[PDB]
């Protein structure tokens, strides 16, 4: 089976500049006979079907924008946007359509680069009305920071806890391109209250030591 | 076939 | 002119069969091939097989022959595919799409299929509160299946400082918080609302945030 292989699996690009992504095969995809090579680009935004940019590596499809350009041969292929748009933030994948069984690459996603943001953060007791009812959700939010990379610690009575932490975080906002992310440390009701002081710590490139939100119940 | 489309190999 | 269309969401449990349809229209139907394809996240894109209609030809990725049953219905420009012992592996959107990439590729809106064992559950909301000129409060969306669930702050005309997160998946069912942030003047001396819409129960939840 011909495998696939896309980097990077990321890339954030500031939107009117140039961006390039590779693709590699396993196997050579330029059939002799024909001199073409059998490899596709594929377009795929959230909630909608995959769109064909470019085949035989370098043809562009009906209708595709001509800022769209890919190259290459045999095992290496490229696919540029020059002047990426807004409208182009999208994954990409390659394909392979030189034999059976079809291959794609693992897709490489366009973000767009904006100023380094630090994260608001914020940290809420469980509910009383989930106490009530036997649990106990921390929530700890960690609102509208760029870039995407951050980690959150919780401890509890000062020390670390790692069980019971779930992590959830957003695509990047459409309006000012920032991440956000929520954290959640679920116990039970009984094990909430035996404990007093509860920690959610964020630590981001924006700032040398972590920001620091606490409650004591 | 090659007549019918299909990949190459 | 030409479209793809195919059948509606499916929800099932683990080890049921599903058959998925792909009607062509503003073409003939003989004249080009029915390739499937799945989309799973982060699993990116796979090739399950095609079925040829003009020649009845069908071939297999070796991953799904005795999984995937490929057919086609002439009378009715229509393909199908079956899916059998459904695990949660197999949660995904599939598409047909027409030929191979070139000039005829074409595809179909996707179908969305979700495996599990859960039944469907309203959510419970519980309301956050806090323990700056602006303040975040918060609610918690817990237990509820299946996706997805809507979530306003005061209807709608909150609508700045808002984060609704990914849902995350704990015992079959679904859990997620959502966010708003509003100035300290306007809460607790206003009210503030989190509104959270659960279509597949037609269950709306308003959960006033109390200090
Ligand atoms: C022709 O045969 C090939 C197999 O070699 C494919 O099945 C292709 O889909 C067929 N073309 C049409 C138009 O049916
Ligand atoms: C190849 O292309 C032709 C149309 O030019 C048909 O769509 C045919 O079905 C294609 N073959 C496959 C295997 O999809």
């Amino acid at each position: 089976d011909i495998v696939m292989s896309q980097s990077p699996s990321s890339l954030a690009v500031s939107v009117g500049e140039k961006v390039t992504m590779s693709c590699k095969s396993s196997q050579s995809l330029l059939y002799s006979s024909d001199q073409k090579n059998y490899l596709a680009w594929y377009q795929q935004k959230p909630g909608q079907s995959p769109k064909l940019l470019i085949y035989w590596a370098s043809t562009r499809e009906s209708g595709v924008p001509d800022r769209f350009t890919g190259s290459g041969s045999g095992t290496d292929f490229t696919l540029t946007i020059s002047s990426v748009k807004a409208e182009d933030l999208a994954v990409y994948y390659c394909q392979q359509c030189y034999s059976y069984p079809f291959t794609f690459g693992s897709g490489t996603k366009l973000e767009r680069k904006r100023a380094d943001a630090a994260p608001t953060v914020s940290i809420f007791p469980p509910s009383s009305e989930q106490l009530t009812s036997g649990g106990a959700s921390v929530v700890c939010f960690l609102n509208n920071f760029y870039p995407k990379d951050i980690n959150v610690k919780w401890k509890i009575d000062g020390s670390e806890r790692q069980n019971g932490v779930l992590n959830s975080w957003t695509d990047q906002d459409s309006k000012d391109s920032t991440y956000s992310m929520s954290s959640t440390l679920t116990l039970t009701k009984d094990e909430y209250e035996r404990h007093n002081s509860y920690t959610c710590e964020a630590t981001h490139k924006t700032s040398t030591s972590p920001i620091v939100k606490s409650f004591n119940r | 076939a090659p007549g019918s489309t299909a990949p190459p190999a | 002119q030409v479209q793809l269309q195919q059948s509606d969401a499916e929800l099932v449990k683990p080890g049921a069969s599903v058959k998925i349809s792909c009607k062509a229209s503003g073409y003939i139907f003989a004249d080009h091939a029915i390739h499937w394809v799945k989309r799973k996240p982060e699993q990116g894109l796979e090739w399950i097989g095609y079925i040829s209609p003009g020649n009845d030809d069908i071939k297999y990725n070796e991953k799904f022959k005795g999984k995937a049953t490929l057919t086609a219905d002439k009378s009715s420009s229509t393909a199908y595919m079956q899916l059998n012992s459904l695990t949660s592996e197999d949660s995904a959107v599939y598409f047909c799409k027409r030929s191979l990439p070139g000039t005829f590729d074409y595809w179909g809106q996707g179908t969305t299929l979700t495996v599990s064992s859960a039944k469907t559950t309203p959510p419970s909301v519980y309301p956050l509160a806090p323990g700056n000129s602006m303040v975040t409060l918060g609610c918690l969306v817990k237990g509820y299946f299946p996706e997805p669930v809507t979530v306003t702050w005061n209807s709608g005309s909150l609508s700045s400082g808002v984060h609704t997160f990914p849902a995350v998946l704990q015992s079959d069912l679904y859990t997620l918080s959502s966010s708003v942030t509003v100035p300290s003047s306007t809460w607790p001396s206003e009210t503030v609302t989190c509104n959270v819409a659960h279509p597949a129960s037609s269950t709306k939840v308003d959960k006033k945030i109390v200090p």
